């Protein structure tokens, strides 16, 4: 399978750099182009640049010839892009993609968010109803920075879902969830919340219990 | 550095209907090697973008043949035929001919489905959050169409405005509704000092509220 794997988050404080990783596999890493794209919530892609891996020969756009540094570890089959003094205006989503003939390949890409505050763990709570169809749900509250991953039934059950964007208030952000079954089905048969935080290397599962 | 215009921000079609968008450059992008270079993605939310078309007119594979890519030297367009829910989201033009790569601005397609009214559902705080001292009320309101929709908390009969933290839905990847999630975060102490709450939603799809609510020590 041709994949490029890139942490889902990294917290950086205002002024300091980071250095974005981006882990190819599936073809040879050498042989083909690593291009780098930032894309900030809600807006468009744009090109950052790109490297040769074999030579590490880079191309960078003019806007970014400042901010961005390419390299790349071929032991590793690794590319890197190191980022200068953040500022706000750098929190984005960076994507890497490589170029395979005529076909590109993405990275899930990274979102940088650049900010003072301390990484903070979610709280996840299990919505049971009240004490046909049953709608469920999964409360994931007062965590920083994003991104969570959330998923029901470790990606089993997806029909029937609402993953509800994550909005910030009070400076940490809060996100739910909901699924609906046919009534029948549940309690017999378990539904279980599965969120995931990167920055916070943390994972947990809720089981939903009858109240 | 060429310029790759995406004249239309967003085009609205009903679920159905075949749609064109448009994405012209400066410059042709006809190579003398007689290749065009011109791709088409396509990002949902939350994804990474999505190939397409490539050589501005050959299907990418795995993508439906409902979608196809033609063009002058210039004036280029991605053709959908049949347009469906998985269809929605963000579509991307961009030029590898010269460096810069540049992108175009990207067109938004929305699906103009049929009116649904939601489907409300109410949740009291979970006891693990009461144990932990706070206490929030959530209340979905489910497969809706047109987008906009109110919600009212009602806390014993009196409405309760702040605490409350509502969110919006892209449209669904399969029926294009949209659906919204509210939540009411309250101390534990206000909480268990009042009885009946109450989410009401007002959608135009009627004049008189969708409305849930229950009672704390029932
Ligand atoms: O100097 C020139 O004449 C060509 C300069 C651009 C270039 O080398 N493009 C290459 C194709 C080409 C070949 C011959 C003539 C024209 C274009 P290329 O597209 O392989 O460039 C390498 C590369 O990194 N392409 C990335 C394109 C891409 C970027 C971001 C997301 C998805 C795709």
């Amino acid at each position: 399978q041709v994949q490029l794997q890139q942490p889902g988050a990294e917290l950086v404080k205002p002024g300091a750099s980071v250095k974005l990783s981006c882990k190819a596999s599936g073809y040879t890493f050498t042989n083909y182009w690593i291009n780098w794209v930032k894309q900030r919530p809600g807006q468009g892609l744009e090109w950052i640049g790109n490297i040769y891996p074999g030579s590490s020969y880079t191309h960078y756009n003019e806007k970014f010839k400042n901010k961005a540094t390419l390299t790349v570890d071929t032991s590793s089959s690794t590319a890197y892009m190191q980022l200068s003094s953040l500022t706000s205006d750098d929190s984005a989503v960076y994507y890497c993609a490589n170029k395979l003939g005529w076909f590109p390949y993405w990275g899930q890409g990274t979102l940088v968010t650049v900010s003072a505050a301390k990484t903070t763990a979610p709280s996840v709570y299990p919505l049971a109803p009240v004490c046909s169809s049953v709608t469920l749900g999964c409360l994931v509250k007062g965590y920083f920075p994003e991104p969570v991953t959330l998923t029901w039934n470790s990606g089993s059950l997806s029909s029937g879902v609402h993953t509800f964007p994550a909005v910030l208030q009070s400076d940490l952000y809060t996100l739910s969830s909901s699924v609906t079954v046919t009534s029948s089905t549940w309690p017999s048969q378990s539904i279980t919340c599965n969120v995931a935080h990167p920055a916070s290397s943390t994972k947990v599962d809720k089981k939903i219990e009858p109240r | 550095d060429i310029v790759m215009t995406q004249a239309a921000p967003s085009v609205p079609v009903t679920p159905g209907e075949s749609v064109s968008i448009s994405c012209r450059s400066s410059k042709s992008l006809l190579h003398s090697n007689g290749n065009t270079y011109l791709y088409w993605f396509l990002q949902r939310p939350g994804q990474s973008p999505q190939l397409l078309i490539y050589r501005m007119s050959n299907l990418a594979s795995g993508v439906p043949d409902r979608f196809s890519g033609s063009g002058s030297g210039t004036a280029f367009t991605l053709r959908i035929s049949r347009v469906e829910a998985e269809d929605v989201g963000v579509y991307y033009c961009l030029q590898h001919l010269e460096y810069p790569f540049t992108f175009g601005a990207g067109t938004k397609l929305e699906l103009k489905r049929a009116d649904a009214a939601p489907t409300v559902s109410i949740f009291p705080p979970s006891s693990e959050q009461l144990t932990s001292g706070g206490a929030s009320v959530v209340c979905f309101l489910n497969n809706f169409y047109p987008k906009d929709i109110n919600v009212k908390w009602k806390i014993d009969g009196s409405e309760r405005q702040n605490g409350v933290l509502n969110s919006w839905t892209d449209q669904d990847s399969k029926d294009s509704t949209y659906s919204m999630s509210s939540t009411l975060t309250l101390t534990k102490d206000e909480y268990e000092r009042h009885n009946s709450y109450t989410c009401e939603a007002t959608h135009k799809t009627s004049t008189s509220p969708i409305v849930k609510s229950f009672n704390r020590n029932e």
